[PDB]
């Protein structure tokens, strides 16, 4: 589809449009502060073409928005590379949403799920985070419409064994919460519940295929979900392989080599030689 | 490309042994990025077309016996077959595939008889 | 924590 | 599906070249690697080359310019070109797949009987 | 920051009024 | 002050 840069949106809904081919953000998104936003401004509004942001997702006093369904439906993947506090999905005084709505949203790699102080807010009980966190026990939601008992929640679904007492699981009325069979793991599978291509992510268009995955698990190099990158590509972002020379050109004018990655900075004990991009370690103390 | 040799040329053994053959390259094969070894176990049964075994030195390959049982790190590598059955004779080589690839000379197993 | 999103979220 | 078959002319006299097409099905030529492996008889096993998805290309160093490997991805086939051969170069001719970024060599071809 | 600025310690306007995108 | 400090800074903007 299209790599695109992590993105700040404020204020008009205008900038909004610089997403439109997106398929994966390269870093993180953050939409917040919009006061003049009403209901019918994302009545008519999508993004169905992103599937994969590389670092958190970030929604914060944004006003008219009542369900996110239509707005991110295909989101499938948080990679949580980079984390907002310990967050990799930040849902906060986002007045008047209503429910969820990411029902395409299978794993969040790395972070925790912080949802606050949205009145409003339901269909929260109804989702088991266990399904896609892996650590769910820094999970942070309170203060929304949904700790108030008071909860009209209806969705056929499956029941999980959270508390003390099993509980059918959906996003919304129309959209139950998808879960592979226990031993696909991470993987993905079919509505049958044949499990995806292991170096697959969370879905995929076809069964047992590393092309056919809708968001690698490892890294992304040239049409296929590979476990490594292999010489002469490079590590990037935490999820695509590159050569010396893409790496190189961002650099200049702050991306370095080490370790076989590409990476912002040298690390600790390095200094960074000027011929090949190439830290190496220092020659008695490091100045730096 | 680099080189790869083996030990040794030729070997053999009867039904229900365990067998160790050897590989080694000019530079080392282990990849930091993952902590794996770049190298590959092939086993030809005469006459036929190759088949991949063991991958990163150590991994199985799907509808291979757990009787096969590859080993090694660095430079210097080594492939087991534990308890050897009847169609288990082959030629064996080893692979790099760290920088480009390159194989080695090859080893011959042979099984005994009257 | 809303300290932290304060902080960051900021022109 | 995975399935290759190498097409060789089977005979050359020397000083001309040799033009052998793997044909491949089953898989994406744009997302796999493609390596080219010759064995004289009761001889090793040895690599000659391989075409990455994006069209990069690596040789042995023996050969000294005598080797060119492009593709057609479209019609799904790999094409070896290899000049000005010897009596040295009598051996059977196999293309193997290469999932470069997960796997080493899965899938080989039949192979083809090469003979100057 | 901006919560030190204008939480712990207490603000002024312009203090605001800077920050305005 | 926590949630004022967003509503007093819209206050401010308009913007
Ligand atoms: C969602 O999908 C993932 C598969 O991608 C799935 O499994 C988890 O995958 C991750 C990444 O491969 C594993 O995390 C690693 O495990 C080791 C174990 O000791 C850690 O030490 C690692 O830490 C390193 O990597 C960090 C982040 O990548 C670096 O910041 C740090 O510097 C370290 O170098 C690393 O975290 C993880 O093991 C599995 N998790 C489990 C429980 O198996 C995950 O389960 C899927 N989630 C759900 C809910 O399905
Ligand atoms: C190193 O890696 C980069 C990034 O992967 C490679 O970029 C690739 O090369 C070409 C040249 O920029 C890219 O576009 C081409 O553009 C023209 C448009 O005028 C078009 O006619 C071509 O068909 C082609 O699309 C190409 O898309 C791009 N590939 C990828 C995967 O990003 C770069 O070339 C690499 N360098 C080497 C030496 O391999
Ligand atoms: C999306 O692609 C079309 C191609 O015609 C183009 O008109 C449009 O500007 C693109 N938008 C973005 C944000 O890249
Ligand atoms: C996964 O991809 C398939 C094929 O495009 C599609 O039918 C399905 O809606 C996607 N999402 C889920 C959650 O299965």
């Amino acid at each position: 589809g299209e790599v695109c840069p992590g993105m700040d949106i404020r204020n008009n809904l205008t900038r909004l449009h610089e997403l439109e081919n997106c398929s994966v953000i390269e870093g993180h998104l953050q939409i917040l502060l919009m006061f003049k936003t009403r209901p019918e401004d994302f009545r008519d509004l999508s993004f169905p073409k992103l599937i994969m942001i590389t670092d958190y997702l970030l929604l914060f006093r944004v006003y008219g928005l009542e369900s996110l369904k239509d707005l991110f439906p295909n989101l499938t993947v948080i990679r949580g590379s980079r984390l907002f506090f310990n967050y990799a999905l930040v849902i906060f005084e986002m007045v008047h949403l209503k429910e969820l709505g990411l029902y395409n949203l299978m794993n969040i790699t790395r972070g925790s799920v912080r949802i606050e102080k949205n009145n409003e807010l339901c269909y929260l009980a109804t989702i088991d985070w266990s399904r896609i966190l892996d650590s769910v026990e820094d999970n942070h939601i309170v203060l929304n419409k949904d700790d108030n008992e008071e909860c009209g929640d209806i969705c056929n679904c499956p029941a999980t064994v959270i508390n003390g007492q099993f509980v059918e699981r959906c996003w919304t009325h129309s959209h139950c919460q998808k879960v592979c069979p226990t031993i696909c793991k991470s993987h993905g599978c079919t509505a049958e519940g044949l499990c995806c291509h292991s170096e697959c992510l969370g879905n995929c268009s076809q069964p047992d295929d590393p092309t056919k995955c809708v968001a690698c698990r490892n890294f992304y190099l040239d049409g296929r979900c590979v476990e490594t990158c292999p010489p002469p590509y490079y590590h990037f972002q935490d999820w695509r392989c590159v050569n010396f020379s893409f790496c190189q050109d961002l650099h200049h004018k702050q991306y370095v080599i080490h370790n076989n990655k590409c990476i912002p900075e040298c690390p600790s004990g390095y200094t960074m030689n000027s011929s090949n991009l190439l830290c190496t370690p220092c020659l008695g103390p490091c100045p730096k | 490309d680099i080189v790869m040799s083996q030990s040794p040329s030729s070997l053999v053994v009867s039904v229900g042994e365990k067998v160790t053959m050897s590989c080694k390259s000019s530079q080392s094969l282990l990849y930091s990025s993952n902590q794996k070894n770049f190298l590959a176990w092939y086993q030809q049964k005469p006459g036929q077309s190759p088949k991949l075994l063991i991958y990163w030195a150590s991994t199985r390959e799907s509808g291979v016996p757990d009787r096969f049982t590859g080993s090694g790190s660095g430079t210097d590598f080594t492939l087991t077959i534990s308890s050897v059955k009847a169609e288990d004779l082959a030629v064996y080589y080893c692979q790099q595939y760290f920088r480009y690839r390159t194989f080695g000379g090859g080893t011959k197993l042979e099984i005994k008889r009257a | 924590f809303e300290d932290y999103l304060h902080n960051v979220v900021f022109v | 599906q995975v399935q290759l078959k190498e097409s060789g002319p089977g005979l050359v006299a020397p000083s001309q070249s040799l033009s052998i097409t793997c044909t491949v099905s089953g898989f994406p030529l744009t997302a796999y690697g493609v390596n080219w492996v010759r064995q004289p008889p009761g001889k090793g096993l040895e690599w000659l080359g391989m075409i990455w998805g994006d069209g990069n290309t690596d040789y042995n160093s023996a050969l000294k310019s005598r080797l060119s490997i492009s593709k057609d991805n479209s019609k799904s086939q790999v094409f070896l070109k290899m000049n000005s051969l010897q009596t040295d170069d009598t051996a059977r001719y196999y293309c193997a797949r290469d999932p470069y970024g997960s796997k080493p060599m899965d899938y080989w071809g039949q192979g083809t009987s090469v003979t100057v | 920051g901006i919560v030190e600025q204008c939480c712990t310690s207490i603000c002024s306007l312009y203090q605001l009024e800077n920050y305005c995108n | 002050c926590g949630s004022h400090l967003v509503e007093a800074l819209y206050l401010v903007c308009g913007e």
